[PDB]
């Protein structure tokens, strides 16, 4: 099955 | 480091990456758990770790 992103909180610092 | 894409990915935020099975992507960093930086194309941006197999 085609994966799932996970969440994001963060750009790059 | 590199790692090849196994899986479409199309972007969600202007600062991911487009990748497409097949891309090769030089690996840059971890930003936050599953979420790394790398380069492709000359564009540096972020990509989901879970698209991607590590290569040797």
């Amino acid at each position: 099955q085609p994966p799932v992103p996970p969440p994001r909180k963060k750009r790059i610092s | 480091r590199q790692c090849k894409v196994l899986f479409e990915y199309i972007p969600q935020n202007e600062d991911e990456l487009e990748l497409k099975v097949g891309d090769i992507i030089d690996i840059n960093e971890e930003v936050e758990e599953g979420w790394w930086s790398g380069t492709l194309n000359n564009k540096l941006g972020l990509f989901p770790s879970n698209f991607v197999k590590e290569l040797e």
